DNA sequence: TCAATCAATTGTTATCTAAGGAAATACTTACATATGGTTCGTGCAAACAAACGCAACGAGG
DNA sequence: CCTCGTTGCGTTTGTTTGCACGAACCATATGTAAGTATTTCCTTAGATAACAATTGATTGA
């Protein structure tokens, strides 16, 4: 329907042409009877009828006299709805200066005229005269003067002159300028003059003039001589039960503009004294400008409470305007919500929905086949009967929900997976049930959280949620490729039970003919469930491509191992169950299914496991008593140790040998080392002490303990948790930093006293404070990062770049941090990979590495291979699937249509609550350092000259190019590298943190996204969080969005004009067509604010950021929204450019491009 | 009449009392609260307000406050905490002479407080008014240590007078990390008075 | 009375954007709704009704159903009196009404309106 | 009956398109226009759209192939 | 509240992260019910009609 | 204007249910999730099945260990009374109730209180051991409790386990748990956060004044706010038509939802989307400044 | 001996997601006159409503 | 086939509705005050960080 969204200037004729007529009363409704006054801002003839079709008069009542306007009344009749598109207008007896064009900082009006915003205001506000081409004699047009000048030239000057007051003055001004021959005498300036500050004032003068000048605005209507009124309905005056009226700020607001510009006509009708018309022209443009943003003037005007008046700019900005809440999220039909519970039994794709939950959300569906089904003949009929809930309406609700797929959510949707469909299964309750393996991807837990659930209504909705966000579908995390499936505690502790042998059990010794019978000797009693037996075993491998051989073997393992190899599926190794089976090797097993079978096969292991597991930890009558946490029987002897070291420091100290702060600090030193000797003195006493004998003197196996195998398997609890139970809780610091010398020698068997609960207390506080004032700032960059990446589609297939970048093994201190493996699998290699000895081609130019090429890399040690980055890829508007890689939540290759952008942001996003933090949003933002590093701006020799108080010049000078560039190093800066040396380009000169931007101007975009990726992975995998670097390099390919002309040559750019990088890529692509190009460019590196606020669609860079200003810039410069966005064309209500909307958005542009 | 009523009805200070309890009421009453009219916002308060302070002993309740954003903002008044004739909180202590714990009850403003030093309630007496160990646990100014027998000028009236009336209802307290006692206190604040009360 | 005219006379209205006692997010405007709305039951069942009545209207004599169509503005302009449709029929205005009275008699049978009594 | 749609995705693949020709031929069924392909289990049209897709029945080529064949005999 | 017989340990899934299992004679000894009074007005004014 | 209030007060009565939020004073937190059979708990030797049963794995990941405890010495106390309502079932003696109740009140370490039996009259003394025979009230100070060693002892003056632990068996099939497990007795509150109160669903309903999208909570209600997040994680997926009818015909396109309503009634699962009133809204806001936004290529 | 470049001060903009809670209350011009709108009862013609009489029709005999 | 019961049509008598029309009673809008009288308040708190612009001092030419 719609292309594009255009935002200009407004004209006086314009606003004129949208008015349905002129508001020319404050009165809003008659007090007795509340229908609209004449000519007031709720008014008929000017906005519309308020009843359908009916008259306000009561001369016509009926539909047949549609399209006539009365007589006794003049009010149109028609529909009411009418109401809500209708505006007005109010014709000002002043001109009044639009308050966003005159305090936007900069000001548009100031810069247009060159004046400074503390004279415009001076003469705004009727303080002072300015020149309007008075005469070329002794006066200046932009010249102003006072009270006294002006009274001193009257006498000496009567023509020739022309000095006004106030906003009639600024539009004089503006309007008697003409833009083209003062853009030339600008350019004249630029073009002879040498000066960066002057410089830089004449480019953003002149970008204004041109902005201006290209378009269709014209300078003068930045004063608003012609007001434009919102439509009733948009600011209503509506009655509240008891013969109240709830009314919006608006109608307060309008009534205050028309009230004094209808004084001011009253003022000038009488010819009253310039100083009362004066104060009445002030107190009118006080009025309009807290019309429009009740700020910008000092003191906002309050209402009949002592409130602020809601203006017309606050009803757009903000997290609570019209483009956050109402437009990029809503309020939504067909929507519940409920307490969730466990329910266990069900299948991972299916959800328990209660059955009066499912009646209400489902109800149109409920009525149509109550009526299709011929048991209601009307659709009233059949609303009766579901309010009655007659015995067949439940049929009709198991029919319409069997195969109808519901959407459920958790209240923070940090990432993809916190929405996901499900297949309801009708429960007689209140509670929704979820499945226990979606709850990790959830975060959810079962102590009291909600969740909404939402009814995909069209067959499309209904087939995206069965094929794209069904739960089945999302059983590999999308931020790294690892499972979001896996069994977490019950399960876990249940299968680690049923899989660790003993030493002396039940059955022990005996030989099996196979699973069945381990589990029938279990279950019927005569073997213990894990006892040391041999069994006969089938193990199924898939070699090659389809053939599964069968391998029967004699295995030596225990009866519960047996049992659960049942549960695997055929093409895996016994060996997978021949372990204890704690949280790690479960997750490694679904993997392992995943990777070699597919997703159906591990969609049925993963229920089958949490089945056995919850079967077998019930069965196991795993318990926690007070004997469970066992003491070190050294722990005594050992904090008297510690506390007899340090009384005798202490006196150390009191020998005037040591400072008090040294004394301190050894003291914290030894209670740490005690610290330690307690935890691993618990650790060894309830770790392996179970002690026991098999037909024989005595053996030695892992304890039992159930603290102990929940912490050892991974179920809960970790040897943190251990040591404060039974050990000593370690030494507490104080909010401030400083560890409290006397560290808390209680654990929690035994009680803390009163002293060490009130120093525990201290930090409890602080971390519940902290983390309840950390999500705030981790959502903060969740939403920046998510805006500048939103604009990021896998729009080609290949796009046959041949850049890419060398992913080597991160080692720091002789050890690997990250190996090669988890690095480079699922990326398309750029260049060919040879053999350390170049022997042959290793593997092909563009495979994409799969696990079996990161396996045969693996063994034959290659330390540094070549893959692409999204950082690198050539396509315009858009990445290839080829240079994004694996999609790490399927396992094939990116789709064609996938936002990655989003899904980057989310991945980056979603784990910054488990932040540091900080760090990461510096990163992201490109802070500079505060004491940065000075590196080699050129290669040449390195040389000093003048260093007086204006710091050290120094001079690096190429072998044959020109060295005008000398840098003004202080002194106070520590010289890495001596005078009389040659340095190269990216070079290190000073000390200190590098500063990205730098990074990029010198070393590359492959340096800084390197540089990036590294930092922020530091900080990720110091914290213990898994991201892949796909989707950092994807925000890093976002900040790298726009470039600077170096020389413009025989291209249609200036020098300074920071164009997008796409187009000046594509205007280079076409001047190759000719000869001529010169089109020269600097790559920038933006911050993730800076580079979406800056972005080329007006809306999305208007919809999250501060709205004042991009709106006030795209007005000025008639900016020209074409959607491409996924925020565009969210707030605008169609399909987004991503996903199954992708091929309808292609269709479209094939018919806009005829 | 209009100053009083806006005082009493719509102010921030003046709120619905949580009724569905006896503890909620009463835990209610003696609450403590930074914001209003005169105090901080919970939008910007700053973690340093919201944060234990060693003054709070005896006086604020450690645990008992709100998880959320306003935490460390509403505390609560521990059992035994008064309040002077110039409003500040003061606590009980009882007088130690040489060596005898006095039964006379001195409330110790938190300036005074630092001014002494105060023996522990977990502190043991030969059944005479005398401490049995010679080295007895204490804490002067801001920071705990050992000090003489005779050095202390006062003890704790008892070991329940750290905490609120709703943290000193959970028994076995002492083996309760500080969040989950905080949560328990909390929550017990909530119950829904059953059919029979047990 | 008078005095309590001048008692109820509206006090000035609340902002709607007042806040509720929460203060952060609710404001008085969230919780007024549109009066003037159709609900989607209301609006299907007129589209209904109007089916029902074309087909009801089906099962009678030509005459008869063209009558009872005109007497009420059924899917056509305003309502006509029984003059007009005399003088669109060319019979006496009595005649239209004997002939009304007996559609609407007919239009009143069982297993004719039970659908139609539904509609009630 | 339907779990998983990982046969649909495979035959058609890209697993946006399937979404789209599965929508495409469900509307086909659920009106009066089309009949199934394959023997109705009591699925909803969608399952059985993808239960045609899986079987390689239905395709986004065999679909507009019927479109144009029915639209060339309607000139009858 | 109640002082109940609780016993831990798993039980099959029913109470797997923080969930709680509960015993019919809970229910029947009707010591977990609470009575909720709540008060709903009527009020008729004067309206112009 | 008022001219006659009927205020009606209705009393309720809230049973238990799955989804209704349990808690100790520990923090320990709990859904109800399911409700079981009596035949389907676990059961000690004596055939007394327990009422609840929590998770272990709750315990020591979050350092609450005073439940334990509350649970061993609960099961002491109870072990007291039943011993008490033994002797009260036999008619046994003034002097034996007398004696085992006072045996009941010394215990061991040197605690403040003191329990004289000699001064309570045989009439109170019986009244004590009615009131006693559902288990002994037992004070546990906050910094000054029992210590385990007590707990143990009185969990053998009753005849329990100073474990703490007894053996259950499974009421599904009768087997005996392996690992004995710690049963006791816990001060379960119910919170006031009922799931009667926090059900809410909406198919359609009112809808808002100036916007109009759908309402808040459960009062009006109203539905559930699908948020911007919400929208970002429909993104990342590839549901395209999902976000478009959950923003145009679900929440804000006035014409769009009630054909979407008609066209479900009659089966035919298909939307006419169309531009949502709030987007409407916004361009005559911004009109309503000096600002001309329009739509090209109309 | 002026002005291009640092440096401190001022002003603008930003700070997680959901569910519950309902808003309040000071702050007084009066007496007279012209006019005009609104409410109310009425009349007149039009528009329905009842109950027949006559004639045509079409079934019965 | 003739004759008698049912229906189409017009007629006569009787009743409710739709407009238009005074009449009167209150509602609104507007005017007129002649000891003197002469520049306002009031409000509000314990953020924090980042980023530009603007204004002021230092220094290269
Ligand atoms: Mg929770
Ligand atoms: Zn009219
Ligand atoms: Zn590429």
């Amino acid at each position: 329907e719609f292309d594009a969204i255009k935002i200009a200037l407004a004209s006086p004729d314009m606003i004129r042409s949208w008015s349905f007529g002129e508001v020319k009363k404050p009165e809003t409704i008659n007090y007795r009877t509340f229908k609209p006054e004449r000519d007031g801002l709720f008014c008929a003839r000017i906005f519309g009828p308020v009843k359908d079709y009916e008259c306000l008069c009561g001369k016509y009542k009926r539909l047949k006299h549609r399209g006539v306007i009365c007589e006794k009344c003049g009010v149109e009749v028609t529909q009411t709805k009418v109401r809500r598109e209708r505006m007005g207008h109010i014709e000002l007896a002043s001109p009044t200066a639009h308050i966003w064009f005159l305090k936007s900082l900069p000001s548009r009006i100031g810069l247009l005229l060159d004046m400074p915003l503390r004279d415009i205001e001076r003469v705004l506000y009727f303080e002072s005269y300015v020149v309007i081409e008075g005469g070329m004699t002794n006066l200046e047009r932009q010249q102003i003067l006072t009270e006294e000048q002006y009274l001193d030239a009257l006498e000496e000057f009567g023509d020739e002159f022309d000095a006004k007051m106030g906003a009639e003055a600024i539009q004089a001004l503006l309007k008697s300028m003409d833009l083209e021959q003062e853009c030339e005498q600008l350019r004249e300036e630029l073009n002879e003059t040498n000066s960066e500050t002057k410089r830089k004032k004449l480019t953003k003068r002149i970008k204004l003039l041109e902005a201006f000048v290209q378009s269709g605005n014209k300078p003068e209507w930045m004063i608003l001589t012609v007001l434009p009124v919102l439509p009733p309905d948009l600011r209503p005056l509506v009655p509240l039960d008891g013969g109240r009226f709830a009314t919006s700020d608006l109608n307060d607001l309008y009534r205050r503009v028309i009230n004094r510009n209808n004084r001011l006509k009253r003022l000038l009708d009488l010819a009253a004294p310039d100083i009362i018309v004066r104060n009445e022209k002030r107190m009118l443009q006080e009025a309009v400008d807290a019309l429009l943003d009740n700020g910008r003037r000092g003191r906002a005007i309050t209402g009949s409470n002592k409130r602020p008046l809601k203006s017309l700019a606050d009803m757009i900005k903000g997290k609570q305007g019209r483009f956050r809440q109402n437009l990029l999220g809503k309020r939504v039909d067909y929507s519940g919500r409920s307490v969730i519970t466990v329910g266990p039994y069900l299948r991972l794709h299916q959800c328990g929905l209660p059955k009066k939950m499912a009646l209400e959300l489902f109800k149109p569906f409920i009525y149509g086949k109550l009526e299709l089904r011929g048991l209601a003949t009307t659709i009233k009929a059949a609303k009766k009967m579901v309010e009655r809930e007659e015995a067949v309406v439940w049929d009709i609700l198991d029919e319409v929900i069997r195969e109808h797929p519901v959407l459920l959510n958790r209240a923070p949707t940090l990432h993809r997976l916190g929405i996901q469909a499900f297949e309801p299964v009708l429960i007689e309750g209140k509670a929704i049930q979820l499945h226990p393996l979606v709850c990790a991807a959830y975060n959810a837990d079962f102590d009291g959280d909600q969740m909404a659930v939402h009814v995909p209504l069209t067959l499309e909705a209904q087939l995206e949620a069965r094929a794209l966000m069904m739960s089945t579908n999302n059983i590999l995390s999308p931020a790294n490729g690892e499972p979001i499936i896996v069994p977490s505690q019950d399960v876990v502790l249940g299968l680690y039970y049923m899989t660790r042998d003993c030493v002396n059990a039940k059955g022990e010794g005996m030989v099996l003919t196979g699973p069945k019978e381990a589990e029938r000797l279990y279950r019927s009693g005569l073997a213990s469930l894990h006892a040391r037996v041999k069994v006969r075993i089938t193990e199924y491998e898939k070699d090659a491509n389809g053939e599964l051989v069968a391998k029967t073997s004699l295995k030596d393992t225990t009866v519960g191992r047996a049992i659960l190899w049942m549960i695997v599926p055929k093409g895996l190794p016994y060996s997978i169950v021949n372990q204890a089976l704690g949280k790690k090797a479960i997750s490694k097993m679904l993997n392992t299914c995943y990777r070699i079978l597919g997703l159906k096969p591990t969609v049925i292991f993963a229920d089958q496991i949490m089945y056995t597991g919850f079967a077998y930890a019930a069965r196991s009558g795993a318990s926690v008593g007070i004997d469970d946490m066992v003491i070190p029987e050294k722990k005594h002897e050992i904090i008297s140790e510690a506390e007899a070291e340090v009384a005798e420091i202490q006196e150390q100290f009191q020998s005037g040998l040591v400072t008090a702060g040294e004394r301190y600090n050894k003291v914290i030193d030894i209670w740490a080392a005690a610290n330690d000797r307690v935890s691993k003195a618990m650790m060894d006493n309830l770790q392996t002490e179970t002690v026991i004998n098999r037909d024989g003197q005595e053996e030695k196996q892992v304890s039992f303990n159930s603290i102990y195998m929940m912490a050892d398997s991974g179920a809960r609890g970790s040897a943190a948790q251990i040591r404060q139970l039974a050990g000593m809780r370690g030494l507490m610091a104080k909010p401030d930093g400083s560890i409290i010398e006397t560290p808390i020698t209680a654990n929690f068997r035994e009680g803390l006293n009163v002293l060490q609960y009130f120093i525990s207390t201290h930090g409890a506080r602080k971390g519940l404070a902290d983390t309840a004032l950390k999500t705030a700032n981790s959502g903060y960059l969740t939403r920046r990062l998510v805006d500048v990446a939103q604009d990021l589609v896998v729009t080609e297939d290949d796009c046959g770049t041949h850049e890419g970048i060398m992913m080597t093994p991160v080692i720091e201190g002789g050890d690997v941090k990250e190996p090669l493996r988890d690095r480079v699998l699922g990326r398309v290699t750029a260049e060919d990979v040879l053999k350390p000895g170049t022997a042959d081609i290793l593997v092909p130019r563009n495979t994409l590495l799969h696990e079996q090429w990161c396996d045969l890399l693996e063994e034959n040690s290659v330390d540094a291979v070549k893959v692409r980055s999204v950082v690198s890829c050539d396509t315009d508007f858009g990445v290839c699937a080829h240079c994004y890689g694996r999609d790490l939540a399927r396992g094939h290759i990116i789709n064609k249509g996938e936002a990655i952008g989003v899904i980057a942001a989310q991945s980056i996003g979603e784990p910054g609550t488990q932040l540091g933090l900080p760090r990461v949003a510096d990163l992201f933002e490109a802070r500079r350092p505060k004491e940065p590093a000075i590196l080699a701006e050129i290669s040449g020799i390195v040389s000093f000259g003048k260093e007086t108080k204006g710091k050290r010049r120094l001079v690096i000078t190429p072998v044959d190019g020109s060295d005008p560039y000398e840098e003004m190093i202080p002194k106070w800066r520590q010289l890495n590298v001596f005078e009389g040396e040659r340095v190269e380009r990216g070079d290190v000169i000073s000390d200190g943190p590098e500063a990205p931007h730098d990074i990029l101007r010198l070393r590359g975009v492959h340096a800084v996204t390197r540089y990036i990726v590294n930092e922020v992975q530091d900080v990720y995998r110091l914290q213990g969080v898994k991201i892949n670097d796909k989707h950092i390099e994807v925000i890093v390919r976002q900040m790298l969005r726009k470039a600077t002309i170096v020389n413009a040559g025989s291209s249609d750019f200036l020098e300074g004009e920071q164009v997008e990088y796409s187009r000046v890529k594509i205007a280079n692509r076409e001047l190759e067509a000719n000869g001529k190009v010169g089109a020269t460019y600097s790559r920038d590196l933006l911050g993730i604010t800076k580079a979406s606020l800056a972005t080329e669609s007006f809306i999305s860079a208007a919809s999250f950021q501060e709205t004042t200003r991009v709106l006030t810039e795209a007005a000025v410069a008639g900016k020209r929204d074409e959607l491409r966005g996924l925020k565009e064309n969210v707030i605008v209500g169609r399909l987004i450019p991503a996903g199954t909307g992708y091929a309808y958005h292609q269709d479209r542009m094939r018919r806009r491009a005829a | 009449s209009a100053a009083v009523k806006e005082f009493f009805g719509s102010s921030q200070l003046s709120q619905f009392m949580d009724q569905n309890n006896p503890l909620s009421e009463i835990t209610h009453k003696r609450r403590i609260s930074a914001l209003g009219p005169g105090g901080l916002t919970r939008e910007r308060a700053g973690f340093e307000v919201r944060d234990v302070h060693p003054t709070h002993y005896g006086r604020v309740c450690p645990i008992e406050t709100p998880e959320g954003p306003n935490i460390g903002l509403i505390n609560s008044l521990s059992v035994y905490a008064q309040t002077n004739e110039y409003g500040f909180l003061e606590t009980p202590y009882r007088k130690v002479t040489d060596g005898v714990v006095t039964d006379e009850i001195h409330y110790l403003s938190a300036i005074e407080e630092g001014n002494y030093v105060i023996a522990q309630a977990n502190s043991n007496l030969d059944e005479e008014g005398h401490f049995v160990e010679d080295l007895v646990t204490c804490r002067s100014k801001g920071e705990s240590s050992l000090f003489s027998r005779d050095q202390v000028d006062y003890m704790d009236v008892s070991t329940q007078q750290v905490v609120s009336v709703g943290a000193s209802l959970i028994p076995f307290l002492e083996h309760d990390d500080a969040n989950r006692a905080l949560m328990g206190a909390n929550m017990q604040r909530q119950a829904v008075p059953t059919l029979r009360a047990d | 009375d008078k005095i309590r005219k001048v008692l109820k006379i509206a006090k000035e209205p609340i902002s709607m954007e007042t806040p509720i006692g929460d203060d952060e997010d609710s404001h008085l405007g969230d919780f007024i709704e549109d009066t003037t709305l159709e609900l989607p039951l209301d609006s299907a069942t007129t589209e209904s009704l109007r089916a029902a009545t074309h087909d009801v209207l089906a099962g009678l004599t030509a005459r008869e159903a063209k009558v009872l169509r005109m007497r009420f503005g059924i899917d056509m302009n305003t309502d006509y009196t029984l003059e007009e449709v005399g003088k669109q029929f060319d019979v006496t205005r009595e005649r239209i009404r004997q002939i009304e009275a007996k559609a609407l008699r007919k239009l009143r049978h069982p297993s004719r309106s039970e659908v139609l009594r539904s509609f009630l | 009956a339907r779990v998983t749609v990982q046969d649909a995705v495979e035959k058609i693949g890209n697993r946006f398109d399937l979404v789209l020709v599965a929508a495409r031929r469900a509307r086909q069924m659920q009106v009066g226009g089309k009949d199934p392909l394959v023997p109705e289990e009591n699925d909803k049209t969608t399952v059985i759209a993808l239960r045609e897709i899986e079987e390689g029945l239905i395709n986004n080529q065999i679909l507009d192939v019927r479109e144009r064949q029915e639209q060339q005999e309607q000139e009858a | 509240g109640q002082n109940m017989r609780v016993a831990f340990m798993p039980w099959n899934g029913y109470n797997f992260e923080d969930s709680i299992l509960v015993s019919e004679r809970v229910v029947q000894e009707d010591r977990f019910t609470t009575i909720h009074i709540q008060e709903l007005a009527c009020v008729s004014r004067d309206t112009k009609l | 204007g008022v001219l006659k209030i009927v205020k009606v007060y209705l009393a309720v009565k809230r049973r238990i249910q799955p989804g209704d939020k349990m808690a100790g004073r520990h923090g320990n937190k709990g859904v109800i999730s399911k409700i079981n059979p009596i035949e389907d708990m676990p059961y000690d030797e004596n055939g007394t099945p327990v009422d609840i049963v929590l998770n272990p794995l709750g315990v020591p990941s979050r350092m609450n260990i005073g439940q334990i405890l509350e649970t061993h010495l609960g099961m002491a106390a109870k072990g007291i009374g039943d011993k008490i309502n033994a002797m009260l079932k036999q008619q046994q003696e003034v002097a034996k109730l007398r004696e085992f109740i006072q045996r009941a009140y010394d215990l061991g370490a040197d605690v403040r209180q003191k329990v004289d039996l000699s001064t309570f009259s045989d009439e109170e003394v019986m009244r004590l051991a009615e009131n006693l025979r559902k288990g002994m009230p037992i004070a546990t100070p906050v910094f000054d409790g029992a210590k385990e060693a007590e707990i143990k002892e009185l969990l053998k003056l009753g005849d329990l386990p100073t474990s703490g632990q007894i053996r259950l068996y499974d009421g599904r099939t009768g087997e005996q748990f392996e690992r004995p497990v710690t049963v006791g007795y816990m001060y379960m509150l119910k919170l006031n956060h009922l799931v009667d109160d926090k059900m809410h669903a909406r198919s359609t309903g009112s809808y808002s004044l100036v916007t109009q999208q759908p309402l808040g909570g459960k009062a009006q209600f109203g539905g559930q706010r699908f948020g911007e997040m919400e929208v970002w994680a429909l993104e990342a997926y590839g549901a395209a038509y999902t976000l478009q009818e959950m923003l145009t015909v679900k929440s804000d396109d006035v014409n769009g939802r009630t054909k979407m309503y008609k066209n479900i009634v009659d089966g035919n699962h298909q939307m006419e989307p169309g531009m949502p009133e709030s987007f409407n809204v916004l361009l005559k806001e911004i009109r309503s400044l000096g600002i001309n936004i329009e739509l090209e290529d109309e």
